[PDB]
């Protein structure tokens, strides 16, 4: 719903990496919420440092017809994340139903 | 006679030319259904 096929119809690989971005960073937003909820106690007295979360996206971009969605370098989007992932090689597989 | 010789390279090219093509498309009809059945990482669709 989020996309409503703004691709299906136009160019995409400009804009897809911008559709992204909201969905993967928002996964990051709960991912260090879970790990701070569990870390209120001990006001980190030990292991103050917040380690990188693991981000896994499963996309399927399969075309309903007369469709080319764009689909980037997975390495290229993954590294795009350094700094924010642990797992810098591969955040998002890209794959098509067969 | 030299006419005729002549031609007739025309009919071995041509012949050997046919045999060529038909290959790519049999043996890629093959490869392409043993790499889809026999990869599961799945960040190669096929291979021709």
């Amino acid at each position: 719903k989020r996309f409503k096929g703004l691709e299906k119809k136009q160019d995409n690989r400009q804009e897809v990496t911008k559709r992204l971005m909201q969905i993967v960073e928002e996964m990051i937003a709960e991912a260090n919420e879970m790990w701070r909820s569990l870390h209120e106690d001990s006001q980190d007295d030990e292991d103050e440092e917040q380690p990188l979360p693991l981000i896994r996206l499963k996309v399927e971009y399969s075309s309903p017809e007369g469709t080319k969605f764009e689909v980037e370098n997975p390495q290229r989007f993954s590294n795009r994340f350094a700094g924010k992932v642990a797992n810098q090689n591969d955040v998002v597989h890209f794959y098509r139903k067969k | 006679a030299i006419e005729d010789l002549g031609r007739g390279m025309a009919a071995v090219d041509h012949a050997i030319m046919q045999y060529h093509s038909k290959m790519m498309e049999q043996i890629n009809r093959t490869i392409a259904e043993l790499w889809q059945s026999t990869y599961q990482g799945t960040d190669i669709d096929t291979i021709q």
